[PDB]
């Protein structure tokens, strides 16, 4: 039991390592496509005029 | 000592259950990182 809980805390732990990471990089690709759009809407006025 | 014995095989599998449902939930989201981490690759590209 006490090897069993050992290997559930390790992977516990990852676990919420890897959740954070996942929002972390959820966050940073979704200003990027925000800057990406707004270049793009910028360019596309820029052809109007 | 049987009684208590028993007791503790019993938690055992209990045990092995969860570490068994800790490995599934790591494994899975492992691969959502990597899933993420290919599209991240993409859209950089893409706002470039």
């Amino acid at each position: 039991m006490n090897l069993i809980e050992t290997n559930i805390m390790k992977l516990h732990t990852e676990t919420k390592k890897l959740w954070e990471d996942l929002v972390h990089q959820k966050s940073e690709h979704t200003t990027i496509e925000k800057t990406a759009t707004n270049l793009n809407k910028q360019a596309n006025q820029i052809s109007i005029e | 000592k049987k009684n208590r014995i028993a007791i503790l095989s019993q938690e055992l599998l209990a045990k092995k259950q969860r570490l068994n449902a800790a490995q599934k939930k790591y494994q899975a989201h492992q691969v959502k990182l990597k899933n993420e981490e290919i599209m991240a690759k993409q859209y950089e590209n893409d706002r470039s």
